[PDB]
RNA sequence: GGGGGAUGACCCCAGGCGGUAGGGGAGCGUUCCCGAUGCCGAUGAAGGCCGACCCGCGAGGGCGGCUGGAGGUAAGGGAAG
RNA sequence: CAGGUGGAGCCUGGGAGUGAGGGCGCGAGCGAUAACGUCCGCGUCCGAGCGCGGGAACAACCGAGACCGCCAGCUAAGGCC
RNA sequence: ACCGUGAGGGAAAGGUGAAAAGAACCCCGGGAGGGGAGUGAAAUAGAGCCUGAAACCGUGGGCUUACAAGCAGUCACGGCCCCGCAAGGGGUUGUGGCGUGCCUAUUGAAGCAUGAGCCGGCGACUCACGGUCGUGGGCGAGCUUAAGCCGUUGAGGCGGAG
């Protein structure tokens, strides 16, 4: 019995070439072209979703250090200080509470430097 | 054949780009003076086009 | 819990003096201040940063031989066309460029990059246009 | 193979300098048309599979339609003069209605004949006995004149 | 209710009179008339051949008014190529490929109050 | 009034009759969990230490999930080296009902 | 790997799991054969075009809509152009 | 003679690929106490970690061996106008 | 067919429908072609005819773009359009972060080293007979037949030379 291609190939680049949906010029028409995309995009997802996690706290940070550089503050004290204050909360992603509870974070700013100052 | 020659198939995008300017400009046309149809300017109207000078008469 | 983002907020505008400041020291501040990096809602992708007006732009301070020994470059398209100009001929020429060069270099690169700098009024020695606030500082 | 195919043996184009690929005869497997690489021949599948096992599982076989209560010796029939209906007819009063599929193994011609037609029947005499039609067939149905050489054949 | 005409297989190049069916898309039945007049390309003939059967298939066909229809929709694809063998220098050979084209006219009624 | 919590790894700002998603839970989705763990007070005043020794929060299991999948594939160039894996984040539902102060 | 005698494909627990040349192990799909005098099929086969849905790590398998208009072929196996 | 249960060791066998290495450190020869030179030795990395952080950018220098997910935390080198 | 003086080389090219019922007549046109009418279960089955994928070319619509710079993606946010009661999702992209094509060959390639215009189809670890291991079974001091002979709905058996 002779297998021929039949349909399996077309159905393989149709798959891919779905995936390349929305890409520029034939790197969305063209299955070759769409093909060596995918593979950088689907690196670049892979090493920006474990950066994505630094390009936060990262923000997260200069948010902070800055409601606190409001009460006399450098963020690099402000941590020390709730290390020593055993307050592990803040989840430095927690400082929307710097914007959003203003209050409950100027409390906080006091019990940092309560503890080594 | 020879010497020099495109280093890369031109994209679609920038070919049409290159067709800016192949758009068409319509005629210009002027009401005829006597008979109702339309006809260039400064051109003996084909239709009976003047008065003075021989209106290549279609009558 | 998704970070918060603000919305657009309040244009804000600030006076600064100049007239004895270092330079650098000063520039680094007006940066900071030109993406609002001081206020707490800070957003690296939307330009929410203060409107900066500074006066006394040619009484700006500063250390060493700085005056004779440091040169501003620029290259035009063409041979040769690489021009040297030292600060005492800018200020004493284009003063308020000296300041406007040492934020526009300490400013990030990119479209929003500029822009920033666009919110940015230098003025020779004193007076400007008061049309909007100005909560001078230090 | 390329060399079993119509075309001639020339090269078809220079080799170098041509500015074209690189190739011999049209009848290589590159080309379309051309000859076919490790395709299929003519080949004799069969082999000598040990006697020792034919018989095993010939005689294993019937003893699995037996273990299941399946098989079933009858004698002389009488619903024979080669005729399906009247064959089928002895079939009912048998027990045998077409419900499920019978291998019929006999001797006997006429019986045979009288089967052979029924969508449900694989008739076949005792010295054909194989085990792929015991395994087709549900029901196992053999006479007495076809168990005793079955019972020869095993041993 | 719309009037369409159907030109297959003209033997002239799509991107030539494409460029003449652009210049009356969306005009009334009137200008189109006066523009494919004295426009000054081969491609006016063919369209305006077109046009005028699309006319006419609108009144002795759907009931529609010389008088009220515009060009709606106007296009031309590219109908299959006429392939022919060029003599070159040096032995070459190449192919030019005459291009055929299928120009298309449909007329709307328009919103005459 | 709200809450900060902690649940895997990760600190919540639990509102009451809020929705949350969280990693999953070994808590039937008819049961009710209180995470006995709570890290601040909405009227504030109320942080000290990492976990305020006599608050927490009670909220029922809505019922665990299976996240919407994120292909992870790896790819080295010239080196013929290709991965597809497919990858589902299971979580757990919970709805923010008391805030036990 | 060690447990809990479900003995697997279950729950525990603890560890390993970058990778070319290569070794090894499991699977997916294509054509054909047994299963077929069967079963699916005009209330629509194969193929085609969509899908934000379902299942699988993945190769894939489903399911639904439109097209198409006469074939297709389970479970379990067998052979390869 | 002891510790050391390790993708340790040993024995018999099936399948290999490799037999073009390269940078760096240290020890020598050749060279000019030249070479991104060359030839050995002992180590290491790249090779195959052109994956991640630092070094402006940079296979082999520093940090560190990437199973998968997290809008959590501590750190390494290196840094904190 | 075509190529070659010649020996010789040597292709492409199948499919309407069950039935021509293969579209009278009318309109535009010089025709071609099309528009109605009509046939058909179907006419994007209309004879450049089954299905009709991809490259490729168009028309229309949504989003988007003229002070921004790049392996074209990716991660974030935000706008505008669509779906949905809903929460959610789909489309597009303004800004910000990150980002040196695929294959090959190499000590080392984004590499200014090889190959590739793009798409579709064809395209390369085989078979025989021996051998050597492993493995599933049969029988075990034994194991096994070859050619042939008989039989045969694709039925097996015999055959002991070796
Ligand atoms: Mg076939
Ligand atoms: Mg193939
Ligand atoms: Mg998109
Ligand atoms: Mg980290
Ligand atoms: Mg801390
Ligand atoms: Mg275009
Ligand atoms: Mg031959
Ligand atoms: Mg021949
Ligand atoms: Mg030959
Ligand atoms: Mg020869
Ligand atoms: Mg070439
Ligand atoms: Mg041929
Ligand atoms: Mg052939
Ligand atoms: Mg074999
Ligand atoms: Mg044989
Ligand atoms: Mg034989
Ligand atoms: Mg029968
Ligand atoms: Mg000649
Ligand atoms: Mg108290
Ligand atoms: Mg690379
Ligand atoms: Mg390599
Ligand atoms: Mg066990
Ligand atoms: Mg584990
Ligand atoms: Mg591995
Ligand atoms: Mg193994
Ligand atoms: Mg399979
Ligand atoms: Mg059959
Ligand atoms: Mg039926
Ligand atoms: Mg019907
Ligand atoms: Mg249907
Ligand atoms: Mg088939
Ligand atoms: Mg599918
Ligand atoms: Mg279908
Ligand atoms: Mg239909
Ligand atoms: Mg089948
Ligand atoms: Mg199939
Ligand atoms: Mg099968
Ligand atoms: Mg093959
Ligand atoms: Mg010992
Ligand atoms: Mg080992
Ligand atoms: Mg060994
Ligand atoms: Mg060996
Ligand atoms: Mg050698
Ligand atoms: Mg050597
Ligand atoms: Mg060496
Ligand atoms: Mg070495
Ligand atoms: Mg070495
Ligand atoms: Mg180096
Ligand atoms: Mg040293
Ligand atoms: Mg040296
Ligand atoms: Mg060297
Ligand atoms: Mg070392
Ligand atoms: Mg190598
Ligand atoms: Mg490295
Ligand atoms: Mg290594
Ligand atoms: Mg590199
Ligand atoms: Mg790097
Ligand atoms: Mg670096
Ligand atoms: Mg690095
Ligand atoms: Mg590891
Ligand atoms: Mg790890
Ligand atoms: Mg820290
Ligand atoms: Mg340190
Ligand atoms: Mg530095
Ligand atoms: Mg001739
Ligand atoms: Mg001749
Ligand atoms: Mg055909
Ligand atoms: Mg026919
Ligand atoms: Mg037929
Ligand atoms: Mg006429
Ligand atoms: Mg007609
Ligand atoms: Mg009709
Ligand atoms: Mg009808
Ligand atoms: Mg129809
Ligand atoms: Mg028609
Ligand atoms: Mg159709
Ligand atoms: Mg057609
Ligand atoms: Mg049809
Ligand atoms: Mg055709
Ligand atoms: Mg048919
Ligand atoms: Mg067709
Ligand atoms: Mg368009
Ligand atoms: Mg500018
Ligand atoms: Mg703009
Ligand atoms: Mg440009
Ligand atoms: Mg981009
Ligand atoms: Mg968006
Ligand atoms: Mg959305
Ligand atoms: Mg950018
Ligand atoms: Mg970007
Ligand atoms: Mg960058
Ligand atoms: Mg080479
Ligand atoms: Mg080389
Ligand atoms: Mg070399
Ligand atoms: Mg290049
Ligand atoms: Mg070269
Ligand atoms: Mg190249
Ligand atoms: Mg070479
Ligand atoms: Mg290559
Ligand atoms: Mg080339
Ligand atoms: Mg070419
Ligand atoms: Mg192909
Ligand atoms: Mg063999
Ligand atoms: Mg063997
Ligand atoms: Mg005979």
């Amino acid at each position: 019995p002779r297998a021929k291609t039949g349909v399996v190939r077309r159905r393989k680049h149709k798959k891919i070439l779905k995936l390349a949906k929305g890409y520029w010029g034939l790197r969305s028409k063209s299955f070759r072209k769409a093909r060596e995309t995918l593979f950088a995009a689907g690196n670049y997802a892979y090493a920006h979703r474990k950066r994505r996690k630094r390009d936060f706290r990262r923000l997260w940070i200069v948010r902070i250090n800055a409601a606190c550089r409001q009460h006399g503050l450098n963020y690099s004290t402000f941590i020390h200080g709730l290390k020593k204050a055993g307050i592990e909360v803040d989840r430095k992603n927690l400082a929307d509470l710097a914007v959003r509870e203003p209050q409950v974070f100027a409390e906080l700013v006091e019990r940092a430097k309560a503890a080594q100052g | 054949a020879k010497h020099p020659v495109p280093k890369k198939k031109t994209s679609k995008a920038r070919r049409d780009a290159r067709r800016s300017h192949h758009a068409l400009t319509p005629p210009t046309l002027v009401p005829c003076p006597e008979c109702k149809a339309m006809k260039p300017p400064h051109t003996v109207c084909p239709e009976c086009g003047y008065y003075a000078g021989r209106k290549v008469l279609e009558v | 819990m998704k970070t918060y983002v603000p919305k657009q907020v309040e244009p804000r505008w600030v006076l600064i003096d100049a007239e004895g400041k270092t330079l650098g020291r000063l520039a680094t501040k007006i940066a900071t201040l030109l993406r609002g990096k001081h206020r707490p809602d800070w957003t690296p992708n939307v330009a929410m940063g203060d409107f900066v007006v500074v006066v006394n732009a040619d009484k700006i301070r500063v250390t060493g031989k700085k005056l004779e020994q440091k040169i501003y470059t620029r290259y035009s398209g063409y041979p040769g066309g690489l021009k040297k100009i030292p600060l005492e001929k800018m200020l004493a020429t284009h003063p308020e460029r000296v300041l406007e060069h040492a934020v526009k270099g300490m400013l990030p690169k990119g479209p929003l990059g500029r822009r920033l700098f666009k919110r940015l009024k230098v003025y020779a020695g004193p007076d400007h246009p008061h049309q909007a606030q100005r909560p001078e500082k230090l | 193979t390329r060399g079993e195919v119509a075309y001639s043996g020339r090269k078809i184009w220079p080799q170098k300098h041509t500015g074209r690929a690189r190739h011999g005869d049209i009848g290589a497997p590159i080309f379309v048309g051309g000859g076919v690489v490790f395709g299929p021949k003519p080949r004799d599948y069969s082999y000598t599979l040990p006697k020792k096992v034919r018989k095993k599982g010939l005689a294993m076989a019937v003893a699995d339609r037996a273990r299941e209560g399946k098989l079933l010796l009858v004698e002389a029939f009488a619903g024979v003069n080669g005729k399906t209906k009247e064959f089928l007819a002895w079939a009912k009063e048998a027990g045998l209605d077409g419900s499920e599929s019978v291998l019929l193994v006999t001797g006997n011609e006429l019986v045979r004949r009288a089967a052979r037609n029924l969508p449900w029947v694989v008739t076949l005499a005792p010295e054909g006995l194989n085990v792929y039609d015991i395994v087709r067939t549900e029901r196992l149905v053999m006479d007495l004149d076809a168990w005793e050489v079955f019972q020869n054949r095993i041993g | 209710m719309e009037a369409k005409a159907i030109a297959r297989y003209v033997r002239i190049s799509p991107r030539k009179v494409r460029l003449v069916v652009d210049l009356i898309r969306g005009k009334s039945l009137e200008e189109a008339r006066n523009i494919l007049r004295y426009t000054n390309k081969r491609g006016a003939y063919f369209v305006a051949k077109v046009l005028e059967s699309a006319a006419a298939n609108a009144v002795n066909n759907h009931d529609m008014l010389e008088d009220r229809l515009y060009v709606k929709a106007a296009y031309v694809d590219e109908g299959p190529a006429l392939k022919r063998v060029l003599p070159r220098a040096r032995g070459r050979a190449d192919i030019i490929k005459k291009r055929t084209s299928h120009i298309t006219v449909i007329l709307g009624e328009k919103h005459g109050k | 009034m709200f809450a900060i919590v902690k649940t895997g790894g990760k600190q919540y700002r639990v509102e009451p009759g809020l929705k949350l998603r969280v990693e999953k839970l070994d808590a039937e989705p008819g049961a009710t969990v209180e995470l006995p763990v709570l890290l601040l007070g909405g009227e504030k005043t109320v942080v000290g230490t990492p976990v305020v020794e006599g608050a927490s929060v009670v909220a029922e299991v809505l019922g665990h999930g299976r996240g919407k999948k994120i292909l992870v594939s790896k790819f080295k160039a010239k080196v013929q080296y290709r991965r597809k894996k497919g990858h589902r984040q299971p979580y757990t539902e919970l709805l923010i009902k008391e805030i036990r102060g």
